[PDB]
């Protein structure tokens, strides 16, 4: 079917085909557009005309120009070949390292698993960063929201995360850099390269990269999100895996959805937000889960719109979030890397019913205590110390030890840390914190517990600092 | 001139003299499609309020019959269809298949399974459009009614028919709150009779499948699921679908009611519906209004909710108890729908969520939680301890008020705080921990008779369990009785006390 | 759906959407000229007041506008179905628009696909041919009395300003 | 004249009459709609098409279908035999005791009565609610706008007033259940029955009930206002009576209107409102009167939408008020019943002549102190109260006491409160506050003051407290 | 009529607030768009012009005058409010009255601080 530009009002290209108008979503290719001009059918406007959105930037066009419908929505490469590769939205190597050899294509829309496929009870995704895992015990398939101070080695952590699990547990990762600064993706790129997590000698760099930076149509950038999803879906179902879907920023996506709406002539609801803000969310989020085949654990970087989150969308988002990563610059400032906000980075799933009751207690006890210490700082702040009980002192120290024990050296950033990172088998972790809590070391320096890996190794570091 | 179809194929034969013609009377061709609103040319002889069915088999509702077309809201997706498409009437308005073999079933709102046990065993269909009953049909709720959350049942004394708001922010297991409520009814469903039972309809609105998956599983585990429909239009759901689900529920609960039954529909959660509906309106370009919401969302809810009632016997005595959910943003309740719902509902259960988060389980904002309803909804038994307790808590809260100084007050009040704390422990009831009532009043009784005020708060709970296990063993007898009397007897009390003392004695001191 | 005939002219919507209907109507059967002509005839037979603007009162309603203009195809003798589309402009008030709708329709035969010249041109008249400005060359290069109050005087103008425009 | 369903776009039923058009507001009967389906002519859309509103549901209805104009607007039976029968908007049982027989009809629009006809004086009636009386006592024939509460208070308050009133005043009443919550009216019904004010052996109760429930289409709800209004005018003038017009809740009408204007494809207004929001209201309110042939005193439940009065709509409303009870939910939260915005709980005719000066002055004093206190909390909050002159601290305290003393608990909600029901004759009241103003009592606690009838009992309670 | 007929006329406009409401409504009903607060703005022009029709003239006009005491009733003292802003921009003062004083019993209950006629303070009275 060929259609004719009947109207270009921006990237709303209204196309009249006197030829079939297939279903909506269909990617149309403009004939006469020497760089891939995807139009995604947005409306069948009526009377042989469809409303499309160019997913690209427009120019040169004449009203009438011939467009040939790709007869399906946008189909994109799916497959391993993306790992260690940067694709744009259209999939095209913005690795700029020639093409990527895929065969498996997928239309970027996909759906929420149908109900019966629901692996009914999610199960902790093990972060293995002790603290992280502890306070936010993620769920395999889970949506983790990342509130956070940028570039702290935000990315380092992420990189590290990918490393920690997705290596460890052989999962996979997707980073869909949505709307990002090309620069930041660039930075990251090399950073991965640099990290070796991106390997250029291996396209089994534990991450497939898709970037849809702030220069594409909002929808297009937005749709880079779907793309990433589509790929990750490949790895879950097809590769049977726990795919990690690292997303930056789901917000920017959000904004983008809304952005088209207006222009879509819609009435996009609150904050200007798409009325379908929710549906957009729902359908994508609902695509995310744990299938029986695996997990798409979605780690979603979360930009703080209006430095607020009650901005209806994030507010909604919370419904989807289940584990929260609040990164704490304060913890970082204490030199503690992990720099996480402990007592706010949480996971709902955290239960004793669920995620071990012991774990749980230990955690709650911990959280409680951590808070309690937290209280005590305040007290002590003003009250010096040893104006108070030594039980407080003990705990303070313990808390602190625990604190330090949360500090986990880092594995590629021997350059920053002067240490090598380490990963922590869960049980010993639970045990670990309990033990410190149990104060079974009370003659060892706490600075030992700083940048410790697993609790034994913490004991080990304890020893060395204990001379 | 400019409506449309003046450059369609519409005019294009009408030129010639309308040449070759069929329906546009009972089928229509999608004049334009966008927004899941199929402007459908024709269908012209269509009902009002017809459910239609699409060529893609999808449903629509012919809401707006405009002189030219029918703006048909589509319960589906137009990535699954395209223009000019045949819309065929179903001939019929929206009805939902209704049936009680849906008890033990999870369905989508269309009344089709999502339980995947193949087709519904439903054989009936019933208007989702069904009317709210009349004044006279309705009759007052002499019934009590429980959640097994003692604290709730007590301080919110409940009846069957009752519209009651579940209100609070963020999954506290917000849903959990509901879950336990349901679980308790199991015993009642393991008990007897339709009115000594409640049929649960959990209309899950916007609640992502995952939420459901677990949840249902929970229900499965409890298999209270057996007397339960879960009408589920999850997050994914097309907005009219999401929208529709309550209405669907609306047909079903009235059914039960009308099958004498005392039904419980948990409308979970209308917030999500509202959003959708508003959205829906707006997509129709049909307005918003206040707070972006168009105002018959109140009507919506009235329409929906008025259909929940407690009837007299001429009307099967029926009930549909409606447990709507609203999850607040931050206790933001000029938030139209909260406003609405408060006025519609026959009390509301406010939770002080922070507390929950502070660990309180339950975490209720009791102060705001209210049954204006109150007294009709309760057993004397309960009245005897609970009546007092609420009141006493009124003071506890009152004196929790003036925590600046502390309990360096008079003993009574120092106590009120202590006692209060105690009562808190008692009102804390684990999640996944629903109890039957007599035990509950019992367990309250001790503390309210001040007995446990020796105890440090942690041991209250501890006692309670222990005590529970004690009575469970022995005074199981007594529970038999209390259950029997519906009141606490002098004896029973005395024995209870005595038990208590023994138990206490057993407990430690 | 249907065959969609987009013959040159074509109003590109704008209420010859009927015309576009009718370009496919006309094209079907090729009652092109007939109807083209019907329309001319009709054209003022309507467009005069004569029962017609009277009938273009609002105030007469399609109670019987449907019964007298329509039954002016009946009142006339046209309507090989050309009234029926009238009866549509009838509701669709396009009656008042029609000349133009006809224009778009017509222009006339191969005339259907005219053209009048401009930029430096003085000249008025259509183009029915294939390649052109052969004819236009030979159209100018016809007479030589000619106007420039029929278009361009390149004279005041083209370059009359230009030197000025440099300074 | 008969119409064709030409479009049903929602319950805006677009009807095309192929016959004469009657005026607007002519009631059209959908044929095939036995279930009396009034569509109200709203517009002459042109070309003998009207825009109408269905007030009853629209389903099955094909476009084409036949609607018959009754040749008039909605006319409904009117007559005293309704006094103890519940009619729906269309003047038909929802008593469901079969139908009531009235032999008089009315089209539900009465018009604004000429100015001269007014009882141009209205004079202190009282409620026995201290606070009310104090701030805002009744008058005689006046419309009071009652704001606020749910029936944690509001709805309660109304009722309570009712509780004293029909009985106490021979208060001829209309109860207009506007966008009514059916349930309460159900409950109420039985109560009324119970109470015997609805006496059913004589459908000459003090009150005719009109319930116009939420469940009806907006159109229905919108129009019931006119109806009720019509009835009361009948009852006042025609039936001579001292009408009370209970409206619960006129807001819900308002709400219906707004939706409707919108639905009418017409501009609503700011906040979604209506342009004519006022004029309908105004004109309705102006239909309301105490001529001299009785009184229509309105007790108007006015649900403060989203509890914002700022809200132009209520803003407007105020113009039609002549006494108001403006609650304070703010107060209410503090437990309180009655819980008021005192500083706009009124009777306009607040005057030392009108009310006695004792009242007046006391009131002015009260309003003063409480206000001053009102200044002060804010200060206290941003401080403590310590810095603030102790006298003031005293007044502050007193002010709360006054508050507490204003707190008045009721019988019907002893049931709820576990706390006695009370009504207070005014003088004892004047005295009451006046005494607190004399501050001798001061030493005695707030809670003594809380929830009482006479202060005396509070005095009693204080001792008892001690 | 009076003014120009030398006399000194007093018009109390109670209240333009309501007037605007009507007018706007009227406008909107004309589909003629609103403006701020749904009010189209030449209600200002309207009123401005109206108020421009109030004056104190010379002798040729009988010394003519029409003094205008417009009233605008604030809603929660919302000067901000369009029409109040309008009027503010028009005025030769405004007299703000505060309720609080009224409640004090303070009657007059003026918010004097805001109450102004600057201009008025030569159209006065040596005594005073």
């Amino acid at each position: 079917t060929t259609g004719r530009i009947v109207a270009v009002i921006g990237a709303v290209v209204d196309v009249q085909f006197d030829e079939g108008l297939p279903p909506i979503l269909n990617a149309l290719e403009v004939q006469g557009r020497e760089t891939r001009l995807v139009l995604e059918v947005a409306q069948h406007l009526g009377e042989s005309t469809v409303r499309t959105i160019a997913m690209d930037g427009t120019e040169g066009l004449v009203r009438g120009q011939k467009v040939l419908d790709s007869g399906a929505p946008i189909r994109i490469p799916v497959g391993p070949e993306t790992l260690g590769r940067i694709m744009n939205v259209i999939g095209e190597p913005i690795d700029e390292r020639g093409p990527i050899k895929t065969k498996q294509f997928a239309a970027i829309h996909a759906e929420a698993p149908e109900f019966v496929e629901m692996s009914v009870e999610q199960e902790i995704l093990v972060t293995g960063i002790k603290v992280v895992d502890l306070l936010a015990p993620y769920a395999k398939g889970g949506k983790i929201g990342l509130f956070g101070g940028a570039g702290v080695g935000k990315t380092v952590l992420i990189m590290e995360l990918i490393n920690n699990v997705a290596k460890a547990h052989g999962g996979y990762s997707v980073f869909a850099g949505v709307g990002e600064r090309t620069r930041e993706g660039n930075d990251l790129y090399h950073e991965m390269i640099e990290s070796g997590v991106i390997n250029l000698k291996d396209a089994t760099s534990k991450v497939a990269l898709v970037y849809g930076q702030m220069n594409e149509p909002p929808g297009a950038r937005a749709r880079v999100a779907l793309t990433g999803l589509t790929v990750a879906e490949y790895f879950r179902d097809q590769e049977g895996q726990d795919v990690l879907l690292f997303i930056d920023n789901i917000f920017r996506f959000t904004q983008a959805g809304s952005e088209v709406s207006a222009l879509l002539g819609r009435i996009p609801s609150a904050v200007g937000y798409q009325p379908t803000l929710a549906t957009d969310m729902g359908t994508m989020q609902e695509r995310i889960t744990t299938t029986k085949k695996g997990s798409i654990t979605s780690v979603q970087a979360i930009y703080v719109p209006a430095d607020d989150l009650t901005d209806p969308a994030p507010a909604t988002t919370f419904a989807h979030l289940d584990a929260t990563t609040v990164l704490s610059r304060a913890i970082a400032e204490l030199g503690i890397y992990p720099a996480v906000d402990p007592l706010d980075s949480t996971s709902r799933i955290m239960d004793p019913n669920i995620v071990g009751s012991e774990h749980y207690d230990v955690a709650r006890g911990v959280q409680k205590i951590l808070q309690d210490y937290k209280s005590l700082q305040d007290i002590i702040a003003i009250l010096g110390m040893d104006e108070l009980s030594e039980e407080d002192k003990l705990t303070v120290s313990r808390a602190r030890k625990i604190q330090r024990f949360l500090s986990q050296p880092f594995q590629v950033a021997e350059v920053f840390t002067g240490h090598l990172g380490k990963l922590v088998p869960l049980k010993e972790t639970i045990k670990g914190f309990q033990q410190i809590l149990a104060g079974e070391y009370d003659h060892l320096p706490e600075q030992a517990f700083y940048m410790v890996g697993p609790i034994e190794e913490a004991v080990a570091k304890a020893d060395k600092l204990a001379e | 001139k400019t409506g449309t179809a003046e450059v369609s194929s519409i005019l294009e034969e009408r030129i010639l003299g309308a040449d070759t013609s069929v329906d546009l009377e009972e089928t229509g061709r999608v004049l334009s499609i966008g927004d899941g609103i199929a402007r459908v040319h024709g269908l012209r002889n269509v009902q009002a309020e017809e459910m239609v069915e699409f060529s893609s088999g999808l449903k629509g509702m012919s809401l707006n019959l405009e002189p030219d077309n029918v703006g048909v809201v589509v319960f589906g997706n137009d990535k699954l269809i395209k223009e000019g498409d045949i819309v065929k009437r179903t001939g019929a308005i929206v009805d939902v298949p209704v049936g009680e073999e849906l008890l033990g079933r999870v369905v989508d709102a269309l009344g089709n399974a999502i339980d995947g046990k193949g087709p519904i065993g439903s054989k009936a269909r019933r208007r989702v459009g069904l009317k709210a009953p009349g004044i006279i049909p309705r009759i007052s709720v002499r019934e009590p009614m429980q959640t097994g959350i003692k604290a709730v049942d007590s301080l919110v004394p409940i009846g069957r028919g009752q519209r009651e708001l579940i209100i609070g922010d963020r999954q506290t297991g917000k849903t959990s709150i509901a879950i336990d409520t349901i679980i308790n009814q199991k015993r009642f469903n393991d008990g007897t009779d339709e009115k000594k039972k409640l049929y649960c309809i959990y209309v899950a609105i916007g609640q992502k499948r995952s939420t459901v998956a677990q949840l249902v599983k929970r229900l499965t585990d409890a298999d209270a699921m057996k007397y339960t429909i879960v009408v589920s239009a999850t997050a994914s759901d097309a907005a009219p679908l999401q929208y529709l689900a309550p209405y669907s529920g609306c047909s079903m609960g009235e059914y039960f009611r009308d099958n004498g039954k005392h039904a419980l529909i948990i409308y979970d959660d209308l917030s999500k519906q509202a959003v959708a509906y508003r959205q829906m309106s707006l997509l129709l370009r049909r307005p918003p209004g206040r707070e972006a919401y168009p105002g018959d969302v109140f009507y919506l809810h009235s329409r929906l909710l008025e259909r929940a009632a407690k009837m007299n016997d001429a009307f099967g005595g029926g009930s549909l108890t409606a447990l709507p959910v609203i999850e607040t943003q931050a206790g933001d309740v000029s938030a139209y729908i909260p406003t609405n719902v408060i006025s519609i509902t026959d009390g509301q259960i406010f939770l002080e969520t922070e507390l929950f988060y502070k660990g309180i389980r339950p975490a209720i904002n009791v102060g705001l939680s209210v049954s204006r309803v109150g007294s009709a909804a309760q057993t004397r038994a309960m009245k005897q301890v609970a009546g007092t307790m609420k009141l006493e808590l009124a003071q506890y809260r009152e004196v929790a008020a003036f925590a600046q100084f502390g309990s360096d007050l008079d003993a009574a009040t120092q106590q009120l705080l202590s006692r209060g704390v105690r009562l808190t422990e008692l009102l804390k009831q684990g999640q996944y921990s629903p109890m039957a009532i007599e035990e509950q009043v019992a367990v309250i009784y001790a503390g309210v008779r001040g007995y446990l005020d020796k105890l440090e708060p942690s041991k209250i709970t501890k006692f309670e369990n222990a005590f529970l296990s004690h009575v469970i063993s022995q005074h199981q007898a007594l529970l038999g009785k209390i259950r029997t009397d519906g009141k606490i007897s002098e004896e029973s009390d005395a024995k209870l006390k005595e038990i208590v003392t023994n138990f206490l004695a057993g407990f430690e001191a | 759906f249907a065959k969609l005939v987009r013959p040159p002219v074509q109003i590109y919507g704008i209420e010859g959407r009927y015309a576009t209907a009718l370009y496919s109507a006309a094209s079907k059967q090729n009652k092109l000229e007939q109807v083209e002509k019907e329309l001319l005839r009709v054209g003022q037979i309507l467009k005069e007041p004569k029962m017609a603007a009277s009938l273009l009162n609002p105030y007469v309603k399609r109670s019987v506008k449907v019964k007298s203009l329509s039954d002016m195809t009946a009142k006339e003798k046209f309507s090989p179905l050309t009234s029926n589309l009238i009866n549509l402009l009838a509701e669709n008030g396009r009656l008042t628009n029609t000349p133009a709708v006809i224009s778009a329709f017509s222009t006339m035969m191969s005339v259907h696909r005219g053209e009048v010249p401009c930029t430096v041109t003085t000249a008025s008249a259509l183009d029915e041919t294939t390649l052109t400005e052969l004819k236009t060359v030979l159209k100018s290069f016809l007479s030589k009395g000619q106007v420039l109050k029929l278009e361009v005087k390149i004279d005041p103008s083209i370059m009359g300003g230009m030197i000025v425009r440099i300074g």
